[PDB]
RNA sequence: UAUCCUUUGUUGCCAGCGGUCCGGCCGGGAACUCAAAGGAGACUGCCAGUGAUAACUGGAGGAAGGUGGGGAUGACGUCAAGUCAUCAUGGCCCUUACGACCAGGGCUACACACGUGCUACAAUGGCGACUACAAAGAGAAGCGACCUCGCGAGAGCAAGCGGACCUCAUAAAGUGCGUCGUAGUCCGGAUUGGAGUCUGCAACUCGACUCCAUGAAGUCGGAAUCGCUAGUAAUCGUGGAUCAGAAU
């Protein structure tokens, strides 16, 4: 069934099925089933409507999806706008050398590539 | 450093004479010193290889 | 790419006392001249003042800052930002 | 009833000392249960013979710790006097 | 029977004979349930059909290497029959191990497949060079 | 190293008896295993066949037989083989500098090419719990029982041994029970983000390791070519030398 943000674990145990989530893993898979009181050896197709309900609400309170990916993008954007080499490394569109990369470097690059 | 090496000061603070510690004479490291030589584990080795330490010799197998 | 090998540099006149203050927590802001030194664990949480060449600026070291030199957080030149200089 | 276990690294220095311990006690006291070998714990090393290549070489080495029993029963005053006074072997560790 | 004792060894990978005999006897059981015949009888016939009689060898006789037909010895026919039956079984697509052996022992009696293709190919190579028959050897 | 015997035993074992918190543990005794030393033992001698002989072939006896099996050992000489940076040595050459100290930088720089290696694709399998057997080795500031804190690495505390009586150890596969279905998957682990431990004066190009997250290529491979005949191949795990620490 569907729990968090876009996830459809089908035909598998309650444990391994939840392991397919970007946020929770094995450690979290066991603790959640123990808190909601659910058999870990039961398939997702054998779970009742009441069991899944208590599973969604609890697993709900967690961090996942886009909102998290934007936090990552921002983290890479902050050191990118500054004078940090690591940020320039993320781009790697910078000079790898020791001569100039800005111009006159076609002897290694080859034909001019589109901007 | 120059501030931590207050050990050089013969007279300890409020603490009893027991306050006086050790500190290496060469590097000035308090971690692991060797009373006999007063040098740290790092300096005793460097001084050993150089041969500046009399009577000292590298043990062999 | 940066360079280290296995000989990270930490001026002894800014690494031994910084450990002193560790006797019972930390100590108020300090001031070091050699920005060449690199930032490491112990220095976390403390406020070290780096010399820009004119004065000492308070640089609150953080775990995320660990690894970079003290000089990287102490700008040499001074640009006003001729404008509304917002954000 | 005094048992004397003699252990050492060198096999010869033991036969010398052990034999002496017996011969000397053979007079003053009993004939002793006789000096014996006992199990010898062996320590071996397997390092490369040649420093390079010839990976297929690395000879075998061994450092043995021999033991002895002797065991002298019916000890007399002179039986011990013949022990305490004379002691040559240095590579032999006695245990009476 | 020594034949069965020999067939259980070729199926023994890593020295697990206890499990090996488990799949063997489980195959003869399902073999009698699928076919109305004694497991033993259906077993022997399966090995008999997979055996060559004349093998052609290569020999340099003066100028070039000629192919001379020769008779095979009874000691090699038993090994090949056993080996080609287990290899063909591991070729089937049924997950059940005991089922791959039961079906193979049945098809081996019916006769048809790759093992048979090799039998015909060898039978064809022979007689094709009957002009070299006088070299019976 | 393989069989046997003699000498010897705080290793061994009710083999035999007694006690047993039934752990050799204790009493006790050396048989057995083992440990160590010495010694015994194959030599074609016997039987049949062939042969001029040597010897070859078959067979019995026998723990092993025809040099039973593994080591060290490498002829006159060759390539003017390698090393004068191991060392020694003839000639030649330099002696403010091709000597010395110190601070700071690389060898692990890449569009590519090669050699030598490693890890792979499963259910005669992977995983979790429980549980049964090995040998050879290492340990002084070192191996680290046990306790406590932490998911863990590890940390604090701390017994014992100096060691065939304390520790490294848990042996792994194996066995019993349960779980997983053929899809790039609970196959496979690359790469990358975050956090942390440890060694070291100090690991941003240059560490190893632990945990979380991510989780690629790969579904077995175009022309040639390599390793082996028995407890060996193949396969699985373990200890050690070098050593503070990149050994696949």
């Amino acid at each position: 069934a569907r729990i968090a943000g876009i996830n459809i674990p089908d035909h598998k145990h309650a444990v391994i099925a939840l392991t397919s989530i970007y946020g929770v893993g094995k450690t979290r898979s066991k603790a959640i089933l123990a808190a909601a009181g659910i058999a870990e050896d039961v398939k997702i197709s054998e779970l009742s409507e009441g069991q899944i309900d208590t599973l969604r609400d609890e697993v709900a309170k967690f961090v996942v999806e886009g909102d998290l990916r934007r936090e990552i993008s921002m983290s890479i954007k902050r050191l990118m706008d500054l004078g940090c080499y690591r940020g320039l490394r993320h781009r790697r569109g910078l000079p790898v050398r020791g001569q100039r990369t800005k111009t006159n470097a076609r002897t290694r690059k080859g034909p001019r590539k589109p901007i | 450093r120059w501030n931590a090496v207050l050990k050089l000061q013969t007279l300890p603070r409020d603490s009893s004479p027991s306050r006086q510690r050790n500190r290496c004479r060469q590097t000035g490291r308090p971690h692991g010193f060797l009373r006999k030589f007063g040098l740290s584990r790092i300096k005793v080795r460097e001084a050993a290889m150089r041969g500046e330490i009399p009577g000292l010799k590298k043990a062999s197998w | 790419p940066r360079s280290l090998k296995k000989g990270p540099f930490i001026d002894l006149h800014l690494l031994k006392k910084v450990e002193k203050a560790v006797e019972s927590g930390d100590k108020k802001p300090l001031r070091t001249w050699s920005r060449r030194s690199t930032i490491f664990p112990n220095m976390i949480g403390l406020t070290i003042a780096v010399h820009n060449g004119r004065q000492h600026v308070p640089v609150f070291v953080t775990d995320e800052m660990v690894g970079h030199k003290l000089g990287e957080f102490a700008p040499t030149r001074t640009y006003r930002g001729h404008a509304a200089d917002k954000k | 009833r005094i048992r004397i276990r003699l252990k050492a690294f060198d096999h010869r220095l033991i036969d010398q000392a052990t034999a002496e311990i017996v011969e000397t006690a053979k007079r003053t006291g009993a004939q002793v249960r006789g000096p014996i070998p006992l199990p010898t714990r062996k320590e071996r090393f397997t390092v490369l013979i040649s420093p390079h290549v010839n990976k297929d070489a690395r000879d075998q080495y061994e450092i043995r710790t021999h033991l002895r029993l002797v065991d002298i029963v019916e000890p007399t005053e002179k039986t011990v006097d013949a022990l305490m006074r004379l002691d040559l072997a240095a590579g032999v560790d006695v245990q009476i | 029977s020594e034949l069965l004792a020999k067939f259980v060894n070729i199926l023994m990978v890593d020295g697990k004979k206890s499990t090996a005999e488990s799949i063997v006897y489980s195959a003869l059981e399902t073999l009698a349930q699928r076919s109305g015949k004694s497991e033993l009888e259906a077993f022997e016939v399966a090995l008999e059909n997979v055996r060559p009689t004349v093998e052609v060898k290569s020999r340099r006789v003066g100028g070039s290497t000629y192919q001379v037909p020769v008779e095979v010895r009874p000691v090699r026919r038993n090994a090949l029959a056993m080996r080609w039956i287990v290899e063909a079984a591991r070729k089937r697509g049924d997950k059940s191990m005991a089922l791959r052996l039961a079906n193979e022992l049945s098809d081996a009696a019916e006769n048809k497949g790759t093992a048979v293709k090799k039998r015909e190919d060898v039978h064809r190579m022979a007689e094709a060079n009957k002009a070299f028959a006088h070299y019976r050897w």
